[PDB]
């Protein structure tokens, strides 16, 4: 999924 | 040295693909399961994955045509519902999450009775029919498969297109390198990776765009044409 930048 | 391929950053394939299957295995089978979180983006999404491929409809020699498209790493079928089963007689799913294929047949109403097949397979075993789809569609799972997988893949799915058909790649893309997310087991790989690998499946890009209008914290996204 989308998903915040680690 | 940033990494360029998932040889640098999988550890154990079977391990990789595995806990792929058991994390998606745990996850609801809603839209915002599908969307990690982000369900509300998800009209956002599809009005901009509706224009880009309107511009492959238009009337002409080249134009692509509207008998069938597949969904890959479909899940419960959001892009299935919304996007493609407006705009195509019949379409097939595919995905590894059987749960997820069994939730699309209640999630997708009385449209999804033109879900023609629903194949419950990882894309890395997954041989489409040859002359087969107008748009193969592969959305927010490209990070599951392997380098040498993903090419095969896209390779296999070069030889399903009908003439004038194309494959669409929408995903997630790193700033630079090959990034490992060991939670979902996944990679989120560069613009330079995704195109090599694009290269080396014998395909061509028609077209490449930005997804405009996301929260600033996420992975940058992009939607590839190919043929
Ligand atoms: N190796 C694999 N082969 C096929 N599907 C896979 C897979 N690994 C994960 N998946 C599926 O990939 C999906 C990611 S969630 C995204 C769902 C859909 N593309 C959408 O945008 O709404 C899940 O449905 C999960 O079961």
């Amino acid at each position: 999924p989308p998903k915040r930048i680690a | 040295v940033p990494r360029g391929s998932t040889s640098e950053v999988i550890e154990d394939e079977k391990q990789f693909y595995s806990k792929a299957k058991t994390y998606w295995k745990q996850i609801p089978p809603t839209v915002d399961g599908m969307l990690g979180g982000y369900g509300h983006i998800s009209s956002i999404d599809i009005n901009s994955s509706r224009k880009f491929l309107q511009r492959f409809l238009r009337e002409g020699p080249n134009k692509t045509g509207t008998s069938c498209a597949l969904d890959c790493g479909a899940g419960i079928g959001r892009i299935t519902k919304r996007l493609l089963l407006p705009l195509f007689r019949e379409v097939d799913m595919v995905d590894i999450t059987e749960d997820f294929l069994v939730q699309a047949k209640t999630y997708l109403g009385e449209e999804g009775k033109r879900v023609r097949n629903y194949f419950c397979c990882g894309l890395q075993d997954f041989t489409p029919e040859p002359d087969s789809y107008d748009v193969i569609w592969i959305q927010w799972v490209i990070g599951h498969l392997t380098d040498q997988h993903l090419a095969e893949f896209l390779r296999r799915c070069k030889g399903s297109l009908r003439p004038n058909g194309i494959i669409v790649i929408k995903d997630n893309m790193a700033q630079e390198g090959v990034i490992l997310d060991d939670v979902d087991s996944s990679v989120c790989r560069d613009l330079d990776v995704v195109r090599r690998i694009i290269c080396s499946a014998g395909l061509s890009l028609l077209a490449e765009e930005r997804q405009e209008n996301l929260p600033d914290e996420i992975y940058h996204v992009y939607s590839f044409a190919l043929r």
